């Protein structure tokens, strides 16, 4: 992997839209967003090496509770679903 | 049940009594729960829940293994639990081991949007639908909270028990099962016939995971979250997802 | 009152400078919605030095930032931050020296006392902070041509 190494992000996606190189290997969310950007390229398999996102708070900062609070709040209204649903767009691949 | 000759549990097999008689706890979450409490290093004692199984709140008042959190007769609950802002609310939970949440479970004949309304009413269909989940539940609390149509229709689809549910749609009399996405993703591998899927990817709304009971703001907390994300740093999860959670079939599609 | 940091990272945030002295544009999601914006100072490669440059950011944590801010008693000033990078522990060697380069190393040093952005939560960091429950959470992948 080393070998043949990309310096920023739109260099990367661009080879394999080049063609340049024939695979590249990034985290999901900054992907899949291309991938419906483009749908000329393709995300494959199982996101491994999972890690979920969330807000930074120092641990003596007492808001965090009500964040994280308020972020449950916010999954089970589905709230979290719409706003990807929006700024996914999704528009068109397959 | 143990072994009457041998009186006592064998194996992976870790003891737990239920107030009526002692039985015998073995699974998934028994070998992560001994995992965790080998890396922590304490004892522990396990039993089973008598009241109202998954913690519901009813009226006023709390039911299930919340309830013996609560009253302090339980100081950690495990098991197949899943996470609500209430229940975060009032007892701090670990972090998820796994991803789950609410799912369908149905017969290769539907939902492509998954939200299209054809669940919200099934009047709109000539033909009576069917789609019914168990009681009592996380799922059919959140329901409630969100969505009362469906509640107060499916409360006729409602069932026993997941294998009694199972027995709902499996024979025919019902359409569809809803039920937790990780049980179903489960049950989707293993069938007696691979009759049954989940529901698109079996991508699931009200993405959530299996979490872990705790009192309040004091208790090891951290340390426990910290042992978790070992468990998978070293990759055992895989191996126990390998040898636990997946099924059979879904290999065939 | 809150600073909060971000970082340049498309699908969750958008940066535009704001037009003239005008603030923000009235542009409308595919729902039809108009979409909601934020002023933010950071880095600026435009100009050959770099400057902290007042601009508009827009995004899905702003919103979320947002949610919270009609949910929370707080208010809200976001500006992103200077490096490019989210944070990493870097250099000098004696005692343990400096602090983690980027945003992350602005919330411990109190430039922002908050941190939204789209970033992965991990042990390493986590002794240091306290985290946020996920608002999402997704993994490594590859792409390559259909």
């Amino acid at each position: 992997m080393e070998k043949h190494n990309y310096e920023s992000a739109a260099e990367a996606i661009q080879a394999v839209r080049d063609n340049k190189l024939h695979a590249f290997i990034w985290d999901s969310a900054v992907l899949e967003f291309e991938a419906s950007q483009k749908c000329d390229l393709v995300t494959t398999g199982e996101l491994f090496f999972r890690s979920g996102f969330g807000i930074g708070m120092r641990k003596d900062s007492p808001w965090k509770q009500e964040v994280s609070l308020n972020i449950l709040k916010s999954h089970e209204n589905g709230f979290m679903e719409e706003l990807d649903k929006t700024w996914v767009r999704y528009q068109e691949c397959d | 049940d143990v072994d009457p000759l041998s009186g006592t549990c064998m194996r992976n097999t870790v003891p737990c009594r239920k107030q009526i008689i002692k039985r015998c706890c073995k699974g998934f979450c028994i070998d992560i729960l001994k995992k965790i409490a080998k890396t922590v290093k304490f004892t522990y004692d396990l039993y089973l829940v008598t009241n109202g199984k998954h913690g519901k709140k009813i009226n006023g008042v709390w039911n299930g293994m919340i309830g013996e959190v609560v009253t302090k007769r339980a100081y950690m609950a495990v098991g197949s639990l899943t996470i609500n802002e209430e229940r975060s609310e009032v007892v701090d939970f670990s972090v998820p081991f796994i991803e789950t949440g609410i799912s369908v479970m149905v017969s290769r004949s539907q939902v492509s949007g998954l939200s299209d309304k054809k669940f919200q009413r099934p009047n709109d269909f000539s033909p009576a639908f069917r789609f019914g989940t168990v009681p009592n539940g996380s799922t059919e609390r959140n329901i409630r909270n969100n969505y009362l149509e469906m509640h107060s229709y499916m409360v006729k689809f409602n069932q026993r028990s997941v294998q009694d549910a199972l027995l709902s749609l499996k024979s025919g009399k019902l359409d569809a099962f809803i039920y937790d996405a990780a049980v179903l993703n489960y049950m989707a591998g293993r069938d007696e016939g691979c009759k049954l899927v989940t529901i698109g990817s079996g991508k699931v709304f009200a993405t959530t995971g299996y979490g872990i009971a705790i009192q309040k703001d004091s208790g090891w907390k951290r340390q426990v979250d910290l042992a978790i994300l070992q468990l998978f740093g070293d990759g055992e999860m895989e191996e126990l997802e390998a040898l636990w959670l997946t099924g059979i079939c879904h290999n065939e599609k | 009152r809150l600073k909060i940091v971000t970082i340049h990272q498309e699908p969750f945030v958008y940066v535009r400078p704001t037009t003239s002295d005008g603030t923000c544009r009235e542009e409308y999601t595919i729902n039809g919605d108009p979409i909601k914006k934020v002023i933010c100072n950071g880095p600026d490669e435009t100009i050959p030095g770099r400057p902290t440059v007042p601009q508009c950011c827009y995004g899905f944590c702003v919103d979320l930032l947002i949610k919270l801010a009609r949910e929370m008693d707080f208010t809200y000033e976001v500006h992103l931050v200077a490096d490019g990078k989210f944070g990493t522990q870097e250099r000098v060697n004696n005692s343990n020296a400096a602090a983690w380069n980027g945003m992350m190393g602005e919330l411990l040093s109190g430039q922002a006392d908050m941190i939204v952005a789209p970033l992965t939560i991990n042990n390493e960091r986590a002794q240091y902070i306290e985290f946020s429950k996920p608002f999402k959470y997704q993994g490594l992948t590859i792409l390559v041509k259909k």
